[PDB]
RNA sequence: GAAGUGGCAAAUACCAUGCUUCCAGGAAAAGCUUCUAAGGCUAUAAACGAAUCGUACCCUAAACCGA
RNA sequence: GUGUCGUAAGGCAUGCUGGAGGUAUCACAAGAGCGAAUGCUGACGUGAGUAACGAUAAUGCGAGUGAAAAGCUCGCACGCCGGAAGAUCAAGGGUUCCAGUCCAACGUUAAUCGGGGCUGGGUGAGUCGACCCCUAAGGCGAGGCCGAAAGGCGUAGUCG
RNA sequence: CCACUGUCGUUGAAAAGCCAGGGGAUGACUUGUGGAUAGGGGUGAAAGGCUAAUCAAACUCGGUGACAGCUGGUUCUCCC
RNA sequence: GCUUCGGGGAGGCGGCAAUAUCCUGUGAUCCGGAGAUUUCUGAAUGGGGAAACCCACUUACCAUAAGGUAGGUAUCUUGUACAAGAAGCGAACGAGGGGAAGUGAAACAUCUCAGUACCCUUAGGAAAAGACAUCAAAUGAGAUUCCCCAAGUAGCGGCGAGCGAACGGGGAGAAGCCGAUUAAUGCUAAUGUAGAAGAACAGCGUGGGAAAGCUGACCGUAGUAGGUGAUAGUCCUGUAUUCGAAACAUUAGCGUUAACAUAUUAAGUAGGGCGGGACACGAGAAAUCCUGUCUGAAGAUGGGGGGACCAUCCUCCAAGGCUAAAUACUCCUGACUGACCGAUAGUGAACCAGUACCGUGAGGGAAAGGCGAAAAGAACCCCUGUGAGGGGAG
């Protein structure tokens, strides 16, 4: 829950760690983020749908643990915290760091 | 009351023998609320198609199918359906 | 059932003894009559399932004295 | 949606369910005929009308 | 040869029926020891 | 675009819940027709109705009772 | 699997398989050791490719379809029932009814066929039956009677 | 509706049948539907028959893990 | 699934099980409190009935046709033809009304089993009991209940098999009263029912993948948690610690209200005969308690008990009612644990199980878990009947 869908983020665990990417889709415990963890899909043709089929590529689901947010300043991976403003707002921070921006 | 007439109806029937009676005597078959009686059917029908008069209202229940699936044995709603003979 | 309305007695259970001392389960029954008594203040008969030992509460206590306790505690 | 609703008189929440009542006649005989291309219409028409008979009886409990 | 079955609902259901096991404090007995098992079927 | 009416035979079905006999002496209650007790009805029609549930199919059987 | 060690129960090492756990030592506790109990459960043998394929009313052939036809469809012929092996129900069953489609399993063989799978369809009543009114046997039974309790009986009635 | 004889069948087509014969067939008959009688109880033109393929005491659950001077079985090793 | 009050903050329209149309910062999904709706059957309650159905009567209103809306209509009990209750279901534990046999006695009948199983009635968070007409016999104690002893003792017993105390001692808990009752209402405090924050790890080699190896750091009121592609205090969820409530529940304290109760010292009673039962105690020399039957006092100058009975002495006042705790239990809620099991085990049931299946019925009653880290679940080609199955490819 503390990485959202269009924060970047780092791979830090897993065959793509080191590679950097937009989080696209977020489940309970696996994340998706697009250009990393990329299978081969073997989509078998229809023509009910409009998809025609193919050999695919695509990016897959991986354990939210194995990602990380990147630090836009630092350009390394860095952990999230919360900070209660006293305007009345919570926003995550940077845990090495801590400014507001992500 | 008013607010009755709008469920009793509940969709028209597309089979050949609903084509063929709506061709040859001109006889609307319809899906009806199971616990709808033929009155009920008659003044729902010329409530809800204005400009039409009902001649007869011929009625029956249909009993569902028993249709497996998996593992399991599971059945079709039962339902009512009704033949409406319209002054042509 | 068979109760007495004024005492109580009902059924007790217990055992025929034998010579031999074999016991078999038997019941003692009260020694119920019905009887009509006689109520001076209301002027009328009553007739009660009643136990002997009953009979002698209402010679000893008055038929009124019993009449009402039977009423307060209940069926009458 | 029932922030437009909850300030509406009682008749004119019994006249607005009326005509849901008869839209959702209007919905079902399209779906079973097949001139129902968005089908979910009928979930929001259900639960519009499950809305105004909550107002209703509020109305008339007070 | 004639076997020993022989079904007939009336008499099946009042016999066995729900209302038959109801009428009578055995039966009751009979159900509350059907629902404690857990019986998907009560009655015939 | 045709015919479609005569003879004869003939049920265990119908007349017949009849008739005749016998002793082993042959449901009940309602509907219905009348009479009143306490306190609308009969004819004429005209218009309009008669709800609900079953109805498929097997049934001397491959579908019921016999695994 | 192999080698090796011990009197034995057994130990150790290691090749292959395996893919995520194991456990020295000394204590401690046991659901602690299986070939038998006509033991219990599952699996799989022998018998054996043996018996049988369920009324001895009976089939032949030509076409068609099909991957494939003795069995399906059509045709010709033949045979069987015909107080039924024909038809209408009730009871009971519950979709087995009809069409299209499929043939794995089911069908004691094959199956293109089917009461099998799948997907659609199909049952229309004032007069037929039920419901309804009435009651039989027999139930239940305001009050009532009886009975340790539970209950048993029974009147008016109410069901059937 | 029965069940006298025989063959067959006896891992049956069938946990009582088939076939050829046999008996009653207006009666103390046969049969449909509903109802009543319940276990030391019922019912029995009486065979201890029958009471759901169960009967000199039904079935199910419980007492219950009945008891069994009886039968079976009783599992690693070595030393005296 | 509707409304609302709170929480929360980016995904979501429950699972097999995805697809489609879509919803969502104008705050969705989701979580917690409250409310609305809540078909039919079932105590089922308007009458009936083969449960999920059939048939009504009536009041008010609406419609004009053959109906609709909102109600009322069971029975029994208690109150003045009217109001309030009850009913049924459901674990064990309590109290009560009835009450076996198998078995043991190496047979069996007394006896045992056992006042057990079972049937039946009916409560409460407990129940029952309880304040001396009790024990004791010591220098006396001082209600009830439960535990350890006393003690397998004293006894009972076809003196067999067996059964089996009490006094008193050490403890737990303690309380005595004459309403120590029930049910609402309002304030006060606390709790519960959603939540919030929460530290600290890099490099190198191996490897599909690192959390494991080597080197060097850091947090710790947080280091033996669950996960994550192999074994993580520093990756995630967490943990230590510190904390939130609009609403409603519960607990306690105070105040008020309304229902019931409020004895005044106890006669058909104590005692007795007969028959039984209970007492460890089987009639026994059998006290004491209960009572079916038949009787029947004294009444404080009196009466009960002290194990036949009498005297003396001691003790206590029945025939009015109540009373917390320590004790019993688990259908269940929370937390935590285990030299408990790990798919023939552990529940019958890890899985669509009280299911399938068997039985008329009561009832009996299974089998059946695991791809992979991720579906990346094998596009395409080939043989085949567009089948199964396979071989390549991936």
């Amino acid at each position: 829950s503390k990485l959202r869908k269009g924060d970047t983020v780092i791979v830090i665990a897993g065959k793509d760690k080191g590679k950097q990417g937009t989080v696209q889709a977020v489940k309970n415990d696996r994340i998706k983020v697009e250009g990393i963890n990329i299978v081969t899909k073997h989509q078998k043709p229809n023509q009910a749908t409009g998809v025609e089929g193919g050999i695919l590529k695509q990016e897959a689901f991986l354990h939210i643990s194995n990602v990380a947010i990147l630090n836009a300043q630092t350009q390394k991976a860095d952990r999230i915290t919360y900070q209660f403003g006293e305007d009345g707002k919570k926003q995550r921070v940077y845990r090495s760091n801590g400014e507001v921006v992500a | 009351n008013n607010a009755r007439l709008y469920q009793v109806l509940r969709g028209p029937v597309f089979s050949e023998k609903s084509q063929m009676l709506g061709d040859s005597l001109g006889v609307q078959v319809f899906k009806i609320d199971s616990k709808a009686t033929k009155l009920e059917v008659k003044k729902a029908v010329e409530l809800m198609f204005e400009g039409v008069e009902v001649l007869k209202v011929n009625t029956l229940n249909v009993k569902g199918k028993t249709k497996r699936f998996g593992k399991n044995i599971g059945r079709r709603n039962d339902y009512k359906k009704a033949y409406v003979t319209l002054k042509a | 059932s068979r109760v007495c309305q004024v005492t109580g007695k009902r059924p007790m259970v217990g055992n025929n003894v034998s010579h031999a001392n074999n016991k078999t389960r038997r019941r003692f029954l009260p020694n119920l009559h019905h009887h009509r008594f006689w109520v001076e203040s209301e002027n009328r008969f009553v007739r009660l399932r009643i136990s002997t030992k009953g009979m002698r509460i209402i010679d000893k206590l008055g038929i009124d004295k019993v009449l009402v306790d039977l009423r307060a505690q209940g069926q009458k | 949606k029932i922030s437009e609703l909850r300030d509406k008189s009682l008749e004119e929440l019994t006249q607005l369910l009326d005509e849901k009542q008869l839209d959702a006649f209007r919905i079902r005989m399209a779906k079973a005929t097949g001139q129902l291309g968005n089908t979910h219409e009928v979930r929001v028409n259900r639960r519009a009308i499950a809305q105004l008979q909550t107002l209703i009886n509020e109305k008339q409990r007070g | 040869m004639k076997r020993t079955f022989q079904p007939s609902v009336i008499k099946r259901k009042r016999t066995h029926g729900f209302r038959a096991r109801m009428a009578t404090k055995k039966g009751r007995q009979v159900l509350a020891r059907r629902r404690a098992k857990g019986r998907h079927r009560l009655t015939v």
